[PDB]
RNA sequence: GGAGCCAGCGAGUCUAACCUUGGCCGAGAGGUCUUGGUAAUCUUGUGAAACUCCGUCGUGCUGGGGAUAGAGCAUUGUAAUUAUUGCUCUUCAACGAGGAAUUCCUAGUAAGCGCAAGUCAUCAGCUUGCGUUGAUUACGUCCCUGCCCUUUC
């Protein structure tokens, strides 16, 4: 394709198909757990997370939101980072790169697997306490919150940047290894629920 | 005269005016190529319609965009909306309505904000 | 006066310290031209303004 | 049909500053080694050897983009926050930069005020743009 | 030779591991910008740490600091009543007390 | 006699009120705005974050709201209160003095939100009726006879003291307990239009630099 | 020194007493000036 | 603590004041905590760095005691340290390198080790041998 | 284990220039009440 | 192993505690078998929940 | 902590040895594993890419990502 | 170095 | 430290000296010679900030922190060595996320950032307005608490 305004070859490869940051494909990514299928949204590919959508209007508009955009939104907290969504998008880009580096598996698949694994499946409620099942939407929300919080706390006063520590948390969660903070919290919550079961 | 159309895109205080005329694929924003729009991370947000409908439809036209008001994110959204609207107006008023119809379903299937203004 | 914002203005040389301005808040004042005014509040810095 | 606008700002400014240093005809005032470039700045420039040439490249590029510009607009453009209240940049450095660019012939005194990009300077910057695009 | 972990300059102990500018700032009367200017006049590259410094570099730095004007350091760059007020306050306080 | 702006709808439709504050409200002003909401039975609090006055009034008018209350503060101290009536005014601006919030009361308890009885006293001048007419219609019409809540606006030298009390009728006397808040509100501007229109004609404005201001009475 | 404007009134105990006696008087005879539905 | 200057309330030194507060002055004895801290702090296990102390005040205040501290042996100086600690919420070393005494957020449970055994001293509970108890417990855990 | 002594005051007070400023605030407030 | 059950009915007037919803779920493995459970988050019909124990029957949590 | 601030011959050789093995290479990795300063890590990474012992994937001023050649 | 029953210094 | 770089609400000089472009001088602050505007016309695209790219730094009370203090360079009066408001250098503290407790908050909402005017009440690093970036969670319940409606039972 020859155009009066020069266009990079990668832009034509993106014409061929929509890829996150022109580097990751949404075709092969699949949620392993069935119950989370219709709350983790990956079918609609997007170039960049920034969407400026309206997902707070209705109770379950959040599920239609792309999972990567939700991760970028959750990444910005603690006041000093509030409102700086471009920084969150850049950090998530670097994180996907690091994930592809450490493991050749597609980074979006890593994100989906980690969110599936770290979702608290059973929780407790005050009555004393009693065990209760967790709705899939709450599973997704608490998974993303735990992953982001653990990644942030890991690098709060460390040489490691948010990108690398987030990638480490994500891969550890996807493996299921206890090294990830979120998996530790999930196991602790499930153990507490089992005790009050 | 030379065939051409106007369209407007807007978000917050940002407004973009797009001139779409017959030509040879010269796309420019603020007097510069579309490739040099900033911030870099949102560049693909500006590229959206190009890569959705493909650049073949653009090989025969020139688009010139002038943007004012708002911030960088709002200006980028104004650019993409203006590009979309100018495209569809041109394909309406010198191309068969069928082409226009595919262009519209493609854009609305991806993102409605490209055509319909999102006023908060 | 030394600094004017339309009706509002800042004055110097009534008073040596904000001690003095403290009582004369709300006091009736006017210019030689006859424009009437009020002592609203004492500036912390400098003393007497 | 290469132009300044067809080249990335950072790439063009770095390349043109490099050419200005290589040419060695740009007059640099003696006090560049002791100035901060602004009141809001806490420290002087780290790249002491080449910061002045980079500022000259910046001024030339903006003069290319905008037909007429003066010292005040450049002062505002290069200034930043010190509540912080956006203290303006240093006038002396910008004025010396404009004078040097005029001495090279890149710019010239403008009727109606400000400075114009010289046709010679226009072609020169276009040449650096063509080289950078390579 | 061996990197100098610690150095003695103007009767002050400066760590080798710190950069030259931010090591020389430790000396009283020497700040970040003053140390930067002293280094630049001494023709010492700032990227070097304090330990790589050769003896001549340190001596030149010494003479920069001790003779700034001789080396064209800019002049602009280089460096009862309370009790009476208390008594007046006490007089004010006692008079105001007498009013009330 | 009820004003023309209220004469058409006086006692026919219950008032619809939006209570809001200035941009970046302090914590105390948000608490105070909450108290004002509880004062009026049909008030709704709205966070004014980046809302624009043309946008606010236009959205408020479209929604059918009757009155809009905007509160101003200084270091967490309420200082002013402006009431704007739709669709075309009036807009009356007040200055609050000696404001005491119920938050300053420990173990205070919860309010009652029945339609309260209203008490207006010492409103004798023509402007006084205008103020009473403005304040009365903020409340719902036809309060229940046995409603235990009474709101009083007492005018004392132009300084309208506002109090809220709950009563119980005993065999020998009536005993009232204050619920709060306490605040004294003084009118200093009344305009023929909405608060958005800065060019709306001024019905009355408080002259402070006239020599008789120190003794003059208006309400 | 002369004053230009009326001073801010102070809510002393007597003022509160008078106000609450006023309210009790008004409520004793049920003298309420409240809006009546049309 | 109570302003008379703030003083640590004592059963004997202050009797009228605590009567005004309405608290039983039988439960007004901080010296019992002082001696327990003294005997506990000086124990060889602390010298071995295998013991770390927490204090839960009757009011609900949790105080963390760094093992490195050296509380005064006399009660009067001990009282002065408590009032400083309770008001300033922390105590700094003479060399100013660590906070020896610091007030911390309740509950105690979060501060405690992840794997740990909990026991109380109960007169009515069955009598046990401390040495045999600790041996039969696991190693990775704490008590 | 290392041993460090605790640092504390014999009597705790919750320099004079701050004391001077404190009296000014009281005098500023007391006078304003009398003027009102 | 954790079973999967799809929600068929969101019960109301159950007196459940705030933040908890009593629901009726049919097991994916066996459609006929149905059990009442308690859910801690936003729940609707046609969503699938993970159950550790398919034996317990839900009781009001006050 | 104490991080090496100067390049020595043993550290130079030790840099050339392990870095090819690491799947992920970054400034943090060098600081954590080699106990070398961040600045030296940045300077080293600029060298190592020059000999081609490592390849760049994504470059950013704050963060640089590299992998074994 | 404090040892045994030594008390902290009194100033 | 450089470089890229984008808003809107408004104000502004007659029998005067307001907003100030441009030129020159000054390290800066500022000075100086002119110029446009009684204003959708000129200041002004108010080239705001945060923000983004390239670099230095590197888990060290460190190049975070800027309280306190000294010495200078200037503005404003005024006739005093009086203060006033800016800039330069040096000095470099407490603070390492904060107890019992407590307050507010549901979409352009919380939160971050700046720009303008002080237009009879209030306000002077405080009030108001304006614009820029922009979320998590809930949007279901009367179970606890509280307040009501109906029984013209
Ligand atoms: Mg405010
Ligand atoms: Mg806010
Ligand atoms: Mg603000
Ligand atoms: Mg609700």
């Amino acid at each position: 394709v020859v155009l009066a305004t020069p266009i990079p070859e990668e832009v034509q490869q993106a014409q061929t198909e929509i890829k996150l940051f022109n580097k990751w494909s949404f075709e092969e990514v699949e949620v392993k757990d069935a119950s989370l299928v219709d709350y983790v949204q990956v079918r609609q590919p997007i170039f960049v997370a920034h969407t400026a959508g309206r997902y707070a209007n209705k109770r379950f508009r959040k599920a239609q939101c792309p999972i990567i955009e939700r991760l970028t939104n959750s990444l910005m907290m603690n006041g000093r980072n509030n409102g700086k969504k471009l920084k969150a998008v850049r950090i998530i880009k670097h994180t996907l790169d690091i994930i592809n580096v450490l493991t050749d598996q597609n980074p979006i698949q890593v994100v989906v697997d980690a969110i599936t694994n770290t979702g608290p499946r059973e929780d407790t409620t005050r009555v004393r306490r009693q065990a209760v099942d967790v709705s899939p939407l709450r599973r997704v929300n608490q998974a993303i919150a735990l992953l982001t919080i653990g990644a942030r706390e890991a690098a709060f006063r460390n040489i490691k940047t948010i990108a690398e520590t987030l990638a480490e948390e994500l891969i550890n969660a996807a493996k299921g290894s206890s090294t990830s903070y979120a998996i530790k919290k999930k196991d602790e919550l499930e153990r507490v629920a089992k005790s009050n079961r | 005269a030379v065939p051409s159309v106007q369209t407007f895109g807007k978000k917050k205080s940002a407004t973009a005016v797009a001139h779409v005329k017959a030509g040879k694929g010269l796309i420019k924003v603020n007097g510069s190529p579309i490739t040099l729009v900033e911030p870099e991370i949102l560049r693909f947000k500006v590229y959206e319609p190009l890569l959705l409908v493909g650049l073949d439809k653009f090989s025969n036209i020139d688009i010139r965009v002038r943007v004012t008001g708002g911030g960088h994110v709002s200006q980028v959204y104004a650019i993409r909306q203006a590009i979309a609207k100018g495209l569809v107006a041109y394909h309406q008023k010198y191309v068969d309505e069928q082409s226009k119809n595919e262009l519209k379903k493609a854009f609305t299937s991806y993102d409605r904000t490209l055509l319909i203004a999102d006023s908060r | 006066p030394y600094k004017i914002f339309k009706n509002t203005a800042f004055i110097k040389d009534m008073f040596s310290s904000a001690m003095e301005v403290a009582r004369f808040e709300g006091a009736q004042i006017k210019t030689v031209s006859g424009i009437r005014g009020e002592i609203k509040r004492a500036l912390s810095k400098p003393e007497g303004h | 049909g290469v132009s300044v606008r067809d080249v990335a700002a950072q790439d063009f400014i770095n390349a043109y500053a490099s050419f200005l240093q290589r040419q060695g005809k740009l007059e640099v005032p003696g006090y560049v080694d002791i100035v901060k470039t602004s009141s809001g700045n806490e420290m002087p420039p780290q790249d002491a050897e080449g910061w002045f040439y980079k500022r000259a490249a910046s001024v030339a590029r903006h003069i290319y983009m905008r037909k007429q510009v003066g010292v005040g607009k450049l002062n505002k453009l290069y200034g930043g926050a010190k509540p912080y209240k956006h203290i303006d940049a240093s006038g002396s450095i910008n004025r010396k930069v404009l004078q040097a660019l005029e001495k090279i012939g890149i710019v010239e005194i403008s009727p109606k005020g400000g400075r114009r990009i010289s046709e010679n300077g226009q072609r020169d910057l276009d040449r650096i743009a063509a080289q950078t695009l390579e | 030779g061996s990197f100098q972990h610690i150095l003695r300059l103007l009767n002050t102990n400066v760590d080798g591991n710190i950069k030259i500018v931010y090591a020389l700032t430790t000396i009283k009367g020497v700040g970040r910008r003053y140390s930067n200017l002293v280094c630049k006049k001494a023709d010492v590259d700032l990227h070097k740490r304090a330990g790589e410094l050769t003896q001549e570099e340190l001596e030149r730095i010494v003479q920069i600091m001790q003779n700034p004007t001789h080396y064209k350091i800019p002049a602009w760059f280089l460096n009862t009543l309370a009790n009476n007020v208390e008594s007046k306050l006490r007089d004010d306080l006692e008079r105001l007390k007498k009013i009330r | 006699q009820v004003d023309d702006e209220y004469a058409a709808t006086s006692g026919i439709m219950d008032p619809r009120i939006i209570v809001t504050t200035s941009r970046d409200p302090s914590t105390r002003l948000s608490q105070f705005a909450k108290e004002i909401k509880l004062l009026f039975p049909n008030a709704v609090r709205l966070n004014r974050g980046n809302y624009v006055m043309p946008n606010l009034v236009d959205a408020c008018k479209k929604s059918g709201t009757t009155d809009l209350v905007v509160l101003h503060e200084h270091r967490g101290v309420p200082t002013s209160l402006t009431i704007s009536h739709f669709p075309h005014g009036p807009t009356a601006q007040f200055s609050l003095h000696n404001v005491v919030m119920r938050h300053d009361i420990i173990n205070a308890g919860n309010q009652s939100e029945v339609n309260p009885h209203l008490i207006f006293d010492n409103f004798t001048t023509a402007l006084g009726k205008r103020v009473v007419c403005i304040l009365k219609h903020l409340f719902n019409a036809g309060p229940k006879k046995d409603s235990e809540r009474v709101i009083t606006f007492a005018n004392r030298g132009d300084f309208i003291s506002v109090r809220q009390h709950v009563y119980v009728r005993t065999r020998e006397g009536v005993e009232i307990a204050e619920v709060g808040p306490r605040f004294e509100m003084r009118l200093f501007e009344l305009r023929l239009g909405t608060l958005e229109n800065k060019d709306a004609d001024v019905e009355w404005q408080l002259r402070r630099f006239i020599r008789t201001a120190n003794k003059k009475d208006y309400l | 020194f002369d004053r230009t404007a009326k001073p801010v009134p102070v809510i002393t105990s007597e003022v509160t007493e008078s106000l609450e006696d006023m309210i009790r008087r008004r409520i004793q005879d049920s003298n309420f000036d409240d809006l009546q539905r049309r | 603590t109570h302003k008379i200057k703030y003083v640590l309330l004592n059963c004997d030194d202050h009797q009228g004041l605590l009567k005004k507060m309405g608290r039983d002055i039988s439960e007004a004895r901080p010296d019992i905590t002082h001696q327990c801290l003294l005997t506990l702090l000086d124990s060889p296990i602390n010298k071995a760095g295998k013991l770390q102390v927490y204090i839960q005040t009757s009011r609900g205040i949790l105080i963390e005691v760094n093992p490195t501290v050296r509380i005064p042996r006399t009660f009067k100086r001990f009282s002065g340290l408590m009032v400083q600690l309770l008001h300033k919420l922390s105590i700094r070393s003479v060399n100013s390198e660590e906070k020896l005494l610091k007030v911390i957020k309740n509950p105690i449970t979060d501060h405690l080790p992840t794997k740990c055994r909990k026991v109380t001293l109960s007169f009515d509970a069955p009598v046990i041998r401390v040495q045999d108890y600790i041996e039969k417990l696991d190693d990775d855990e704490s008590i | 284990i290392p041993t460090h002594a605790p640092k504390y005051e014999e009597n705790f007070n919750p320099k004079m220039k701050a004391q001077l400023k404190k009296e000014r605030k009281f005098t500023m407030k007391e006078i304003r009440k009398d003027a009102k | 192993p954790v079973t999967l059950a799809k929600v068929i009915k969101v019960l109301g007037r159950t007196g459940s505690r705030g933040g908890v919803t009593q629901v009726r779920v049919e097991f994916l493995e066996d459609t006929s078998r149905t059990i009442v459970r308690n859910v801690k988050g936003p729940v609707r019909e046609n969503d699938i929940l993970v159950l550790m124990e398919s034996e317990r029957e839900a009781r009001r949590l006050r | 902590a104490q991080h090496a601030v100067i390049l020595d011959q043993e550290k130079y050789d030790r840099i050339l040895k392990e870095v090819p093995t690491y799947r992920y290479v970054s400034v943090s990795v060098l600081v954590d594993r080699l106990k070398i300063g961040g600045s030296l890590a940045r300077i080293a990474l600029r060298h190592l890419e020059k000999e081609g012992i490592i390849k760049p994937i994504s470059k950013h001023s704050k963060q640089a990502i590299y992998t074994r050649a | 170095r404090f040892k045994g029953d030594d008390d902290i210094p009194y100033k």
